[PDB]
């Protein structure tokens, strides 16, 4: 002998959510900008000499 | 070349000899900076980006 059992109309179960996410572009390096370091070196050497 | 005038029109003289080696030298730093130089963002080709 066992004990009666109905089921009832199942609970709501906790909704998933989903999402689409786009990446960040990394960062770019920057190109090589030069000084004419050569020219103020013998700058201060004339001025120096005068 | 007026400076060296001027003090030789005065009779000290200390140009004579190796002394000149000071008017020598600078009268060549002179003409690098102002003949060869470097260029502006018009002469992009510089050689360190080339």
């Amino acid at each position: 002998m066992k004990r009666g059992f109905a089921r009832p109309t199942p609970e709501k179960p906790p909704v998933i959510k989903p999402e689409n996410i786009v990446l960040s572009t990394p960062l770019s390096i920057p190109p090589p900008e030069g000084k004419p370091w050569w020219l103020i070196v013998v700058g201060v050497v004339v001025v120096g000499l005068l | 070349g007026g400076m060296v005038a001027m003090v030789f029109a005065s009779g000290s003289h200390v140009f004579g000899g190796i002394g000149s080696i000071f008017p020598l030298f600078m009268m060549v730093g002179i003409m690098m900076m102002m003949f060869r130089g470097m260029g502006g963002g018009q002469q992009q080709m510089s050689r360190p980006k080339l």
